[PDB]
């Protein structure tokens, strides 16, 4: 039997254009899809199906990545407020969290007949020489948020013995992945993961290691300097001025008294000591979490990323601007685009671990550059939503 | 003419909609007679069939002119028919095709009429030939085949051909077939003997599936005219482009000129369009005569010289790398060529786009590279190796220091002037022994009046009144003032992040004349340090300009 799936009232399926693919990725997709077709997982379709979802190939074994972002938006009522999967608050506290790909489970469960048409995708040809090869899914597809929603009861049955035997191990499912957290010593944790893999193996389904307890704040750093120039203090008060917009109780009044009258920038001026009460107690609030800022589950998460140079990247996650839920950094034969894709993936998994959802990214890159290159370095089975923005000039050095 | 024995494609109406019921308009006797003759012949061919008055659906028919033809107005049925998958997401570019020994065109006789329509959808295609005046009930027909002008016909015909060609393709994998509407293009590297024999195997395979094709004496000879191209199995070019020599140029004539030149730029190197396009901005009616600007005349003359001799492109060899070279033609204008063997171009092209109000040549070059990179993946399924008129050092410096991420595929420097460079740079550190200017602007949004000025560490001062201005313009004006009156080395402090952002990106060209005036001053300078401070925080010099420029404004 199949569980009936319906779209959000008043809207129909995705009609997203297939992006241009390289020669090697088309050939890889053709091999993958020919094999899936033989196994009955997908079937060729006719032109009476007007729907499309983009498809990509990622990595030594080639794998298919279907971009269901649009279908997921149009089925949100189903996987969120009909068959929603709860997110545990304990996962982010764990000493170790292991990510296991569990997507192979989904092809054993048939997809609802009347929904199969919305899963339509195309393998394009080079230079539009031949019509695209068109398919739809017969089974729960990887990348669709409805899949873990439907498989939910089957996964519970699979994990039951392991969860009973290991009550202090947190297991969380998000899309194609299983997130497994414990406070055990690393050797014991890895032994328990292997144990879990054996349970999964008996059901067919078949890692990546995180340490969330060591995720600490990225504080705005004020410079310790001996001998300040006029330019140095101007840069300092500007950093503090913006810092006060996010942190409740940052003062800068004493520092500004040093800059009175029209002075040359290279003029070295000695500091008083009335400013040290500000300077030192500013560092106190800067190292601590923001008071009054909490995650609202009814609001989207937004992630901003700044390129800092030297292979370093700063990022902030918020829902209302200035109200940072999390800040951090990413550090590195690595190019700008490769580093950015890696950072996006890193920020996304942290976001999955902490809140149980992905942020919408504001990327400091040209749209077309990102679109041609991102799959070359992408390794995750999900895809976050993204915007393309112009990094404001001073946000960079303020988070430096 | 046969009807293909292939499986039918199931068709539906749009959800919540029923079939069309638009009534038949009375026709003249001669039109009715003409329709009756056409419809009885179509009925004998199996294309249409008689139906009774139990069918509630109707689509109007019309007769148009020695011979007559029948027009079925499917507007109402099309509106009610489901959406289909698109017939194609793009067309092949000739540059991406591989060289063949022989290529033959085969057209399908009466394309749509040779493929059956879904039996359960046939009732919705009903039409009525009206009787003379009102009197008699009309003659009612429905379609058995894909109707001309119906929404689903293009896609269902293509899908049918794909299924028909599939067996033949699989057992003849080294023969290339391209489907285009009712045409088939068939190429191979077989000897002239077994190529003509191979076409006959295809023709018999197609005839087996109810599709008739022309024989050796009827099929066209190369070059084939297709989609504005002229195609040999050995080379390709654009179709004959003739620039008219006119005394007076109308908007319509210039629009058509630009269209032709744009089309030509695919294979004719160095084609320019900028000056001709400038003539078409905010332009009047199509019949309006536009006097040719002197720059437009020179551009036209350069284009005529380029198009003087015929030029062809070569085809693609998948065993060799693609090489893309780019040259700067002038401000905003870029041109490129793609080849595999030095200077035998597969195709050419141009880039001009202005991404953002203010830019430099380094940014434009990268934008050009990304445009060509995308084009290359579409056409050849791979990226080319680039040869660019920019030093590795210049490129290195820019990318590292800029806020935006980028990646250019493998590229080499090539000494083809003009070389890409930055025309100035901002200091990392404040200058010792240089005058420090504090700048600010203020604008009144009611009156659009404003002031721009500066105060300096050396007690210098100036304010200039402006009349139709904005906040942003006054901040730029203030910075421009500071540059004008400063001398070779300057420290400038602004509270405008907008102004800071523009200048830090080292622009060499802008849509604003004011920014261009700033750029001109920045190049003349020896050393410039531009710093930012927050507005209204009691910062010495900054507070002094603010009071100065806000006086009488806010
Ligand atoms: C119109 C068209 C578009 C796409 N491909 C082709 C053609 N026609 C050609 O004449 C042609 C030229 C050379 C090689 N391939 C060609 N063919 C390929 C099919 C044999
Ligand atoms: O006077 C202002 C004000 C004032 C007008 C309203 C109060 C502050 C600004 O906000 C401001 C913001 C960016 C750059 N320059 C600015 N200036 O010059
Ligand atoms: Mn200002
Ligand atoms: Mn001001």
């Amino acid at each position: 039997e199949t569980v009936p799936v319906k779209l959000k009232p008043g809207m129909d399926g995705p009609k997203v254009k297939q992006w241009p693919l390289t020669e090697e990725k088309i050939k890889a997709l053709v091999e993958i899809c020919t094999e899936m077709e033989k196994e009955g997982k997908i079937s060729k379709i006719g032109p009476e199906n007007p729907y499309n979802t983009p498809v990509f190939a990622i990595k030594t074994k080639w794998r298919k990545l279907v971009d269901f972002r649009e279908l997921n938006k149009r089925t949100q009522d189903f996987w969120e407020v009909q068959l929603g999967i709860p997110h545990p608050a304990g996962l982010k506290k764990n000493k170790s969290v292991t990510v296991l790909d569990v997507g192979d489970a989904y092809f054993s469960v048939p997809l609802d007949e009347d929904f199969r048409k919305y899963t339509a995708f195309t393998i394009p040809s080079i230079n539009n020489e031949t019509p695209g090869i068109r398919y739809q899914y017969n089974v729960l597809p990887q990348g669709w948020k409805g899949s873990p929603a439907i498989f939910q009861s089957s996964m519970t049955k699979i994990l039951e013995p392991f969860r009973k035997q290991n009550p202090d191990i947190v297991i969380y499912q998000y899309m194609d992945d299983l997130y497994v957290g414990s406070d055990l010593e690393i050797g014991q944790h890895r032994t328990k993961i292997e144990e879990l893999r054996q349970h999964l193996l008996r059901w067919g389904l078949t890692g990546y290691e995180l340490h969330p307890d060591k995720w600490t704040v990225q504080p705005i750093v004020l410079p310790e300097k001996d001998s300040w120039t006029v330019n140095d203090i101007q840069k300092l008060v500007g950093k503090l001025n913006w810092a006060s917009q996010i942190y409740p109780g940052i003062k800068v009044r004493q520092l500004c008294k040093l800059l009175r009258g029209t002075k040359a920038l290279t003029e070295v001026i000695p500091l008083t000591e009335e400013a040290e009460l500000e300077l030192a107690e500013n560092r106190e609030i800067l190292k601590e979490p923001v008071h009054g800022v909490y995650y609202d589950p009814s609001k989207d998460l937004i992630a901003e990323i700044q390129k800092q140079g030297q292979g370093q990247w700063t990022y902030q996650i918020y829902q209302e601007p200035f109200k940072n839920l999390k800040t951090g950094k990413y550090a590195r034969h690595t190019n700008d685009v490769k580093q950015l894709t890696e950072a996006v993936q890193k920020i996304t998994t942290e976001s999955i671990v902490i809140w149980g959802k992905t942020p919408k990214f504001k990327l400091p890159i040209q749209k077309e550059t990102w679109e041609t290159w991102w799959t070359e370095y992408w390794q995750a089975t999900w895809i976050p939503e993204w915007e393309f923005v112009n990094t404001p000039p001073l946000v960079k050095l303020w988070y430096q | 003419s046969p009807i293909s024995p292939i499986e039918t494609v199931p068709v539906k109406l749009k959800p919540g909609m029923d079939g069309p019921k638009v009534k038949q308009w009375p026709l003249t006797e001669e039109k009715i007679k003409a329709l009756v003759e056409i419809c009885t012949e179509m009925e004998k061919e199996g294309k249409i069939s008689k139906i009774g008055p139990e069918n509630p659906y109707n689509t109007p028919v019309f007769a148009i002119k020695t011979k007559w033809r029948k027009l079925v107005d499917f507007r109402e049925l099309n509106k009610r028919t489901q959406d289909f998958w698109e017939v194609q997401l793009g067309i092949p570019h000739p540059a991406g095709l591989k060289k063949n020994k022989s290529v033959t065109v085969l057209d399908v006789g009466d394309a749509y009429f040779s493929v059956p329509l879904d039996e359960d959808f046939r009732k919705y295609t009903a039409f009525t030939i009206p009787s003379i005046n009102n009197e008699t009930p009309g003659i009612r027909y429905q379609y058995n085949v894909l109707p001309q002008g119906w929404k689903g016909s293009p896609a269902i015909f293509q899908s049918s051909m794909t299924k028909i060609l599939e067996p033949f393709r699989k057992q003849n994998p080294d023969i290339v077939i391209y489907q285009y509407m009712d045409d088939l293009y068939v190429g191979s590297d077989l000897e002239i003997g077994q190529h003509r024999t191979k076409i006959e195997e295809l023709r018999q395979h197609l005839l087996r599936w109810g599709l008739t094709t022309p024989d050796k004496k009827h099929q066209k000879e190369p070059p084939f005219l297709w989609m504005g191209y002229e195609l040999h199995p050995d080379k390709w070019t654009v179709q004959p482009i003739v620039l008219p020599e006119k005394d007076s140029w109308t908007v319509n004539d210039i629009q058509k000129l630009v269209g032709k030149l744009n089309w030509a730029s695919q294979i004719y190197p160095g084609i320019k369009v900028r000056q001709l396009c400038k003539l078409l901005r905010g332009t009047k009616a199509l019949t309006e005569v536009i006097p040719l600007t002197e720059e437009a005349e020179l551009e036209l003359a350069e284009n005529r010289e380029i198009l003087k001799e015929p030029v062809h492109g070569v085809y693609y060899d998948p065993s060799k790398d693609l090489i893309a070279e780019i040259q700067k033609q002038g401000q905003g204008q870029w041109t490129y060529q793609i080849y595999q063997e030095p200077f035998k171009n597969l195709k050419t092209g141009k880039y001009a786009r202005m991404r953002g109000a203010h830019t430099n040549d380094v940014k434009q070059l990268t934008e050009a590279v990304q445009k060509i990179t995308t084009e290359s993946i579409v056409i050849w399924g791979k990226t080319p190796k680039f040869k660019l008129p920019i030093q590795k050092e210049t490129w290195e410096t820019w990318w590292t220091e800029y806020w935006q991420a980028t990646w250019i595929p493998e590229w080499e420097f090539v000494n083809t002037p003009p070389l890409v460079k930055l025309w100035y740079q901002l200091e990392k550190e404040p200058i010792v022994g240089a005058e420090t200017f504090y700048v600010d602007g203020a604008a009144n949004r009611e009156t659009k009046l404003g002031k721009a000025g500066y105060v300096t560490n050396r007690g210098r001062q100036k304010v200039v009144t402006l009349t139709d201005t904005t906040n942003q313009k006054t901040e730029l004006q203030a910075i421009y003032l500071a540059l004008q009156d400063s001398g070779l080395e300057v420290n400038i402090v602004t509270d405008s992040q907008y102004a800071l952002g523009i200048i830090q990106a080292q622009p060499d060209q802008s849509e604003s004349e004011l920014v261009n005036q700033i750029i001109e001053q920045l190049i003349k300078k020896e050393k410039v340090y531009l710093a930012w401070v927050p507005a209204h925080k009691g910062i010495g010099g900054n507070e002094q300009v603010d009071k100065l420029v806000s006086a009488g404004i806010r």
